DNA sequence: CGGGAAAATCTCTAGCA
DNA sequence: ACTGCTAGAGATTTTCCCG
DNA sequence: CGGGAAAATCTCTAGCA
DNA sequence: ACTGCTAGAGATTTTCCCG
């Protein structure tokens, strides 16, 4: 159904940035992926990132685990 | 009400004050003197 | 103290010293020598500590000529994964660049090209490329390059390789070429252990899928959190179309 | 874990592959692999084909992507060895290539397009490049008349062609397709990775290590 | 896996590949991968990500030729407290150098000046200058100006103030010595929230002090804590000839 | 007698640097000054600074304690 | 603290001043300033001389700081007030200078210097200097042999008698005496600053705010 | 014993190998064919 | 002790050419 | 064997001041 | 749990010209 | 209304592996 595809959605990992820290935070959880935006899930802390400030990729190096 | 002290192009003198029009992250959008620039945060000064 | 603020203006009129020369010498509060400073045009000469972020969408590339050894070099990055295609070109003409332009739309899914105001990418011939192409042209800060830091930046290791491999060949198309292949799928590293070409497939197919299964997703979920709209139900928190918010219908 | 015996059952009377195994029941690809491969009944994405068109007097340098159609096509002044090698080490460092198929042209067994396959890693051997070079002269004669040059006119055919004509099973472009099967590549390389960095180790072969539970195949039955 | 070894090896030869390519690709432990990158010349062209630390004896000044509206500025720091000299001089010749450089010993008491590899200050003419006033010349690396880092930054610091100032003056010597004036004393700030001036009498008359102090401490106190020296006796340490170390005699 | 001009030595202020941290630290107390080093207490750590490496100053701010 | 009417009755019967029961008593400096200002017996560092000496038909500004004797020489070529005020702003720029004496010559009185003393804030007024002029024409005498220009032995004179010439009262040199008295000039405007800055309060005029414990002057009788 | 690769004077291209002679904080003292060399340690690297 | 405000410290950048 | 720094603009942590 | 070793993260710099 | 970054060299914090 679409339990399933939430978790695929899930699946994904983000790479995302502050407005001023010129560092890539780690790799957030996707929780909604928009036109503009992104919703992300990072150290339990949800967190809504503009769709420029992200790099979403399936690492895969998801073949161990 | 705003005043912006920029920093043109190759040019080493400063140049203001200038009405902010717009203020983004990284870069702002002055009019000064009636022609719109748009300048770098790091070469303008916002008061 | 009102009179230690006057004769503190009028030695600022003669020696532009600072807020805190003029706090320590006329018994001034720091807000009020900050203010007798900030009013002074010719004091202020210098910008904000801070820096940008360029524009890291999945469908922007940064395009760029740089020079070597007397030829042009025209080269583009995709910004999200650093996957780069450079070209000798035989002049700085827009319409090469036009041409190497079109080439590269046809080969990847160009979106969107952010570039500085060089003749060659200001010109109207590559300005039709892109309307043919449907591609969006971004122009920097004039003479700003960090705006293309990103591009400048590969420059910087594009011509590095170069110089590992500048003896491999004996044209200098081919050494740059060399590079590109070398820098594509010969060194990893970065937010994935990728190179860039495994990180560019894996950047563009994630934004399929995710494209995909999102649209897949709304289509199904029709509930109603004002009457906004659900986004994501989570165990502590819900999101509303953007914040992070409970009435769910 | 829980999922291991029953995905062998599933494999036993369905013998879905590893992918969906892995997903379905939440198991690591290696385990789901070790599945498919212990069964009887159990037991591409880097190979171009190049030919040279001509037409309109020029001389272009078509290269398909068999599995999935993605085209590449470039007007080369001549078809001599030099250009061919420089169009196969700009395809490499573009894109993946393993093995390039050739019609055993005077170009393409030259020294100069062995060496830049030797380089670049490419083996070279001498049906799909015929059908394409058919599409895409229809796709250039189409729309030759918004071009000035024939060399831009192949650009926009290759554009058009590679994310323009949408078709196959589920209406995809090239593009997508190419890239897809380049991500799926990419998974199965990671996973060999994965199977050889393991193999060397004995615990009964290791097959995955988690928090502190392994994964083990004793007497070729998987035991957690 | 040295068989992996060997194929990496050969593959590094032709791409030169970083380590964790080649330890991604041919199955390597990083630490293998790190060594074939490490044995291959033409990969070392990274230097050490770090930076220096000029010295800032109370003794030693940093001195700089600049350039300003077609005229020679020769500029001289303090570089323990900022405390700046400037004078426009007529050429960039040495014998205008080993001028201004005795006129500077003779204000202050210079022991040391530390100078980049221009002809001014390499010369024969700056070198008997420095000889009769006892000075000790030290140069930097060639071509390393970050070794003159603190003048440098001052030549930078004096310009802006020329830059206020240009228009109170109608000559140039004039500017710079309203730019010295202006920064060694109406601009405040640093180690003590002082000015330059103040900071540098601050500075050298807490080096006499400092100096007369210990020559009468140590002159009576005689303690040996080896038969070291004792330097400093604390409620829990005890220092000696340099170490925080007891028999203290 | 000598008490007191340890005490005088001690009233003035060091603001040193580590080999490899490029900012300068707070003002320790001068415990002993040398030719070469300058031996120092700060946040009740005795540090040996190189000469080069320190400032020595009687900060005249404290003309209030 | 504690030390504060002991400091009181030695001032009354030793009247020491108030660096002595500071640094003795551990007294704040403001609280020993108001124990000297508040007896009835106890109720010059930017000083500068200039002048023109002629030597080798050459005119050179010699400036003494009249209360340490460091000297400034500087042959300039023309007696003229341009130059006079060149050195002043130099002088002025390097050093602390408050007042200029002058022997009422053609080229202090000008318009030039008036203004460069009005910029730098320098106070114009019209034995040291003779003397000293004197000393620095028998060392440039001394020193004459070993410069070919006059300039450098000015320079090298004005070294000897800055830095080698010891004398006085504790043996000290010029550049040592101007070092000390310019810092005790510094902690005095330090402490007229902070004097000015409490005065504004009330609390019995205040004197030093402390941990908790305020040191206040009641009824002229300081009371912590 | 060590290797040295250094950036000499304004010239972009790296040299090397060179034998570590002494190291300092800051800057190295190598011998590259015969010739003794101060390079800085941000236009060297040590093996 | 609870904040608000203010001072002190931290972070980061350009020019030095 | 010698060496980046300095001052200013915001941001953020610390301290002080009243209840 | 106690370290040792190794991998992962943090810090910082040059060139892009 | 737009915007520094990237990859490598050390240093330091985190994790894993055996007892
Ligand atoms: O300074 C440059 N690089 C070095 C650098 C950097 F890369 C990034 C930084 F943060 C700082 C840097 F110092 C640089 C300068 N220009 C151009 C470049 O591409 C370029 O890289 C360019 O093309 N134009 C055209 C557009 C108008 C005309 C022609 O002047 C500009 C000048
Ligand atoms: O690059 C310079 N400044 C800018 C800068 C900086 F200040 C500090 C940095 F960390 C980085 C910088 F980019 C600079 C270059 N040179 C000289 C300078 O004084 C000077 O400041 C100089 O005098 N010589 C002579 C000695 C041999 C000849 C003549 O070549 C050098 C070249
Ligand atoms: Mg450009
Ligand atoms: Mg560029
Ligand atoms: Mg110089
Ligand atoms: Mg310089
Ligand atoms: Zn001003
Ligand atoms: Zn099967
Ligand atoms: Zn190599
Ligand atoms: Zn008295």
């Amino acid at each position: 159904e679409l339990q399933k595809q939430i978790t695929k959605i899930q699946n994904f990992r983000v790479y995302y940035r502050d407005s001023r820290d010129p560092v890539w935070k780690g790799p957030a959880k996707l929780l909604w992926k928009g036109e503009g935006a992104v919703v992300i899930q990072d150290n339990s802390d949800i967190k809504v990132v503009p769709r420029r400030k992200a790099k979403i990729i399936r690492d895969y190096g998801k073949q161990m685990a | 009400n705003f005043r912006v002290y920029y920093r043109d192009s190759r040019d080493p003198v400063w140049k203001g004050p200038a009405k902010l029009l717009w203020k983004g992250e990284g870069a702002v959008v002055i009019q000064d003197n009636s022609d719109i620039k748009v300048v770098p945060r790091r070469k303008a000064k916002i008061i | 103290f009102l009179d230690g603020i006057d004769k503190a203006q009028e030695e600022h009129e003669k020696y532009h010293s600072n807020w805190r020369a003029m706090a320590s010498d006329f018994n001034l509060p720091p807000v009020v020598a900050k203010e007798i400073v900030a009013s002074c045009d010719k004091c202020q000469l210098k910008g904000e500590a801070m820096h940008g972020q360029v524009d890291c969408s999945p469908g922007i590339w940064q395009l760029d000529c740089t020079h070597l050894e007397g030829k042009v070099i025209l080269v583009a990055v995709h910004v999200a994964s650093g996957y780069i295609e450079a070209e000798v070109i035989p002049a700085e003409t827009g319409q090469e660049t036009a041409y190497f332009l079109l080439k590269l739309a046809g080969r990847w899914p160009v979106k969107t090209v952010h570039t500085d105001n060089g003749s060659n990418f200001t010109s109207t011939t590559v300005k039709a490329a892109c309307w043919w192409a449907g591609i969006k042209q971004e122009f920097g800060i004039p003479y700003n390059p960090q705006s293309q830091g990103v591009i400048e930046s590969m420059n910087k290791e594009l011509k590095k390789i170069i110089g590992q491999v500048r003896d491999q060949a004996e044209h200098l198309k081919t050494a740059v070429q060399m590079a590109v292949f070398i820098h594509n799928f010969k060194r990893k590293g970065g937010i994935g252990g990728y190179s860039a070409g495994e990180r560019i497939v894996d950047i563009i197919a994630t934004d399929i899928q995710t494209k995909e299964l999102q649209k897949q997703i709304t289509k199904i979920q029709n509930f109603r959190v004002g009457p906004a709209k659900l986004l994501w139900k989570g165990e502590g928190a819900v999101v509303i179309q953007i914040k992070v918010v409970a009435k769910i219908i």
